[PDB]
RNA sequence: CGCGGGGUGGAGCAGCCUGGUAGCUCGUCGGGCUCAUAACCCGAAGGUCGUCGGUUCAAAUCCGGCCCCCGCAACCA
RNA sequence: AAAAUGUAAA
RNA sequence: UGGUCAGCAUGGCCCUUACGGCCUGGGCGACACACGUGCUACAAUGCCCACUACAAAGCGAUGCCACCCGGCAACGGGGAGCUAAUCGCAAAAAGGUGGGCCCAGUUCGGAUUGGGGUCUGCAACCCGACCCCAUGAAGCCGGAAUCGCUAGUAAUCGCGGAUCAGC
RNA sequence: ACGCGUUAAGCGCGCCGCCUGGGGAGUACGGCCGCAAGGCUGAAACUCAAAGGAAUUGACGGGGGCCCGCACAAGCGGUGGAGCAUGUGGUUUAAUUCGAAGCAACGCGAAGAACCUUACCAGGCCUUGACAUGCUAGGGAACCCGGGUGAAAGCCUGGGGUGCCCCGCGAGGGGAGCCCUAGCACAGGUGCUGCAUGGCCGUCGUCAGCUCGUGCCGUGAGGUGUUGGGUUAAGUCCCGCAACGAGCGCA
């Protein structure tokens, strides 16, 4: 079980509680940011593209 | 279709095969193998006597087991069992094999 | 595996995002969702034309959407026409304006992700693997650049103990910074696997 | 001569003795064994059963 | 059967004489060091004392019957 | 002066 | 032949009214044990109490919620100001200052527990978090062994986001 | 190869001794010698796919020299000891989901386990399914809606409708979605395999190193450069230097 269990978080099944945060790539219920929707992997990996607008490598 | 020891109550022992010391240590990996179907089940099982094993285990074992269904559940396995494992005795990464003998003693008039 | 990522190493210093826009809060989520999205098209059907790379950007609504390629004979069609069933299937899906002013790419040597996807469908396809990074990193060396580098990991020829191999020459300095390069990655489905490409094109200081 | 043969290296289980080749290691190992206890006791229809139905 | 000595934590030994008084070594389980095992370092666990009566206030200890380990005998002229 | 050992598969 | 097929991808093998798919109870929180990381203490260089001062960061129109009043309280109903160098979370705590203890398993310590309450969320037996009463436990400084840190660093203070209905 | 080199291991002639794979084994049998202890002479069965010599590159050293890091020393607080929190082993269980294994696993994946998360158990339901491609076939439309029914899933079962397509005056062509089904390949699987792989990261380690080009040296593996003296945080330079340049590194 895990391709049922895609769907079920986004479609609000019976409860304002039962709609966990998916990533929107991978798929992660784990380290899943709201901002981007992403698990912090896909939030990773698309970091260092570019894909992802304005972010660079934070140094202080 | 004649036989008494259908369903009876046994003995088991187990000793060192080759692996030496895996030999020692996969003997006692089935121990608990065994030691699981006593009491997650309803056996009483005492070890009647069990050489040590140097990096764990034991060589020699020997297992006085109860409960009817250890020779309708037990009695098909007088033999020898290898294994292929990458021992935790292992000097660099390689895998080895190992085998072990197993013995079900019935029971004699006593 | 450890080394860093060399485009990331760079956001903001020699190269800029692949995808640009300021954002509100709950509205960069589905934003960036399409942007993603966006692409998925454009990965997959330009592809045929050796996809360069991807460039979005979003005004008040209005995305502008400008892609590069090696041929755009490809991306236009039979006059206006794929180039135009592109926007077609683009807002069908989009909703936002999508305005797409098609790029093109001088040199399909000195672009990475090109010379990584014609290297890695060369193994997809089956052919000699090392010649094929040698003669990679040769012409696409002479052929505009200082320095270059391209990498195989996986099963080489299909050997179970999958082995890595590469080729490189000229000042390829990922440490340094004030380098531009391009970093072409191509994934490449085999019968017997699957083929990492990694690429490293360096076009210079800057 | 080796009755069971096993592979945690691999994941398996193969009792030379059915062709029960048939195999789960782990929670197996772990001592639930009445999965290969069964059909060896279910291969003694077409022994002694079999030895008693014609010849 | 006749005398002599013996039987105590798992192994081996003290403890009895002079009662209330259970120690030494090993090992064993818990922990340390060690990549790991031994070594070694830190802790703890473990005997109603052969067996039975019985003396005394009370028995490892005193006493007697029986079981057992061991030692010399049972001279057959 | 300290201070043992490492079975058997690329 | 470090880690990961359980993030995803992925060659091969296997399941195919079932190894796939849905709900609901339960489970990952079980307890003779053992270990690692940490928290808080054993106090007088202190704990308690009111006045009281002084940071940066960082977050908030799915919300951050002043202020009124109810309330021991958590909080509750009311309601204002912000697209936020506007206003909000916000009293920064160690501190300064007054007081109170008085060498005791104590005013140190707050474990554990009985009944009594607020908040979320359908939901609080397993199972949360806060609140009030009361209970007031081991611990008087740590065996063998063992860890971090060379300067605004160790040590010691509060605040803050991300996960998130709540924790 | 090491090294030999008028003191030959060079160039020659003469004469003797000796070798013919390792073990067995300088043993056994015989023979001769010895007071003995033993010596001389000295095989085989069997057995292995090696035994070996010199040299290279590494690694190691309870070898040497020179360096460095909270490595010790010098100092400061700390768990190990208590109670509680958290993670594992273990055990237990109906299941107590999985993975992580000294340094580099153990407040780790988990930046939120009441159901959800959820991959496990337990019992009531799905069969082209929660899921996207697509094929015929019976064909309803959208469906707000509703009861039945139950823990919910579900499975029963109504009350329903005036779409779009056709212009057919047409009470009825199909087309259209979708609803629906049974029903054509399909799905789907957190099922096993990091010892079939990509990617990503931990790690020796911010360690100061590692290599290539051409030349020369060696029959060769290889050497040199990159060694040395000095300096540095450093293969950082400096002087030298059969080497001269160059790349990946510290910069
Ligand atoms: C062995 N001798 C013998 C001694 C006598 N003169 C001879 C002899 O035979 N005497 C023996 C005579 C019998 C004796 N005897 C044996 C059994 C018995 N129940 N009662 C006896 O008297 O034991 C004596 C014994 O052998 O010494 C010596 N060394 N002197
Ligand atoms: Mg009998
Ligand atoms: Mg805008
Ligand atoms: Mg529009
Ligand atoms: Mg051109
Ligand atoms: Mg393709
Ligand atoms: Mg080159
Ligand atoms: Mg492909
Ligand atoms: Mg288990
Ligand atoms: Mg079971
Ligand atoms: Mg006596
Ligand atoms: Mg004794
Ligand atoms: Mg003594
Ligand atoms: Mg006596
Ligand atoms: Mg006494
Ligand atoms: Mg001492
Ligand atoms: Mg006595
Ligand atoms: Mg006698
Ligand atoms: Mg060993
Ligand atoms: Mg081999
Ligand atoms: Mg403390
Ligand atoms: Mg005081
Ligand atoms: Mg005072
Ligand atoms: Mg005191
Ligand atoms: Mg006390
Ligand atoms: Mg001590
Ligand atoms: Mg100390
Ligand atoms: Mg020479
Ligand atoms: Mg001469
Ligand atoms: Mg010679
Ligand atoms: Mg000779
Ligand atoms: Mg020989
Ligand atoms: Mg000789
Ligand atoms: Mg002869
Ligand atoms: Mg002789
Ligand atoms: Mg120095
Ligand atoms: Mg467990
Ligand atoms: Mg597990
Ligand atoms: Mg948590
Ligand atoms: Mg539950
Ligand atoms: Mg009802
Ligand atoms: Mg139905
Ligand atoms: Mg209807
Ligand atoms: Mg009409
Ligand atoms: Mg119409
Ligand atoms: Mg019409
Ligand atoms: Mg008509
Ligand atoms: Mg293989
Ligand atoms: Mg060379
Ligand atoms: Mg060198
Ligand atoms: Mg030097
Ligand atoms: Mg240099």
């Amino acid at each position: 079980a895990r391709k049922a269990l895609i769907e079920k978080a986004k479609r609000t099944p019976k409860f304002k509680v039962r709609a966990y945060t998916r990533c929107v790539r991978c798929g992660r219920a784990r380290s899943v940011y709201r901002f981007f929707g992403l698990c912090r992997i896909c939030l990773r990996e698309l970091a260092h593209k570019g894909q992802l607008p304005g972010v660079r490598k934070a140094s202080w | 279709p004649k036989d008494p020891d259908d369903e009876r109550n046994a003995f088991l022992e187990v000793r060192a095969g080759t692996g030496g010391d895996e030999a020692a240590l996969f003997a006692g990996d089935l121990f608990r193998m065994y030691s699981r179907y006593a009491e997650a089940r309803r056996w009483r099982v005492e070890i009647m006597s069990a050489s040590e094993g140097e990096h764990g285990g034991y060589k020699e074992i020997i297992a006085k087991i109860s409960g009817d269904g250890v020779y309708g559940r037990l009695k098909f396995e007088s033999g020898g069992h290898r294994v292929q494992r990458v021992p935790a005795t292992e000097s660099q990464g390689r895998i080895h094999t190992s085998a072990c003998t197993v013995a079900v003693m019935p029971e004699l008039p006593d | 595996g450890n080394k860093i990522h060399p485009i990331g190493f760079r956001l903001g210093i020699t190269r800029d995002w692949e995808s640009r826009w300021y954002a509100g809060k709950k509205q960069y989520r589905h934003l960036l969702l399409e942007d993603q999205r966006i692409r998925g098209l454009l990965e997959k059907e330009l592809y045929s034309a050796g996809l360069a790379r991807v460039d979005i950007e979003r005004a008040a609504d209005n995305v502008a959407v400008t892609v590069h390629v090696a041929k755009p004979g490809v991306v236009i069609g039979r006059g206006g026409e794929r180039i135009r069933v592109l926007r077609e299937e683009l807002a069908k899906l989009t909703g936002k304006n999508v305005a797409l002013n098609v790029q093109e790419v001088q040199n399909p040597n000195l672009s990475a992700p090109l010379v990584a996807q014609r290297v890695a469908e060369q193994i997809e396809r089956r052919f000699a693997v090392r010649r094929a990074i040698k003669q990679a990193v040769q012409r696409v060396m002479e052929s505009g650049a200082k320095g270059a580098k391209v990498i195989v990991s996986g099963r080489i020829g299909g050997a179970e103990q999958a082995r890595t191999e590469w080729a490189a020459q000229g000042r390829v300095p990922l440490h340094t910074l004030r380098a531009n390069i391009d970093y072409g990655f191509a994934l490449a489905r085999t019968t017997y696997g699957v083929l990492g490409v990694k690429a490293y094109i360096f076009l210079g200081e800057v | 001569d080796r009755n069971r043969t096993y592979n945690f290296p691999q994941g398996r289980v193969t009792d030379h003795r059915i062709n029960l080749t048939l195999y789960r290691l782990d929670e197996v190992m772990e001592g639930k064994l009445d999965m290969l206890i069964e059909p060896i006791i279910q291969e003694h229809q077409a022994d002694q059963l079999a030895a008693l139905s014609e010849q």
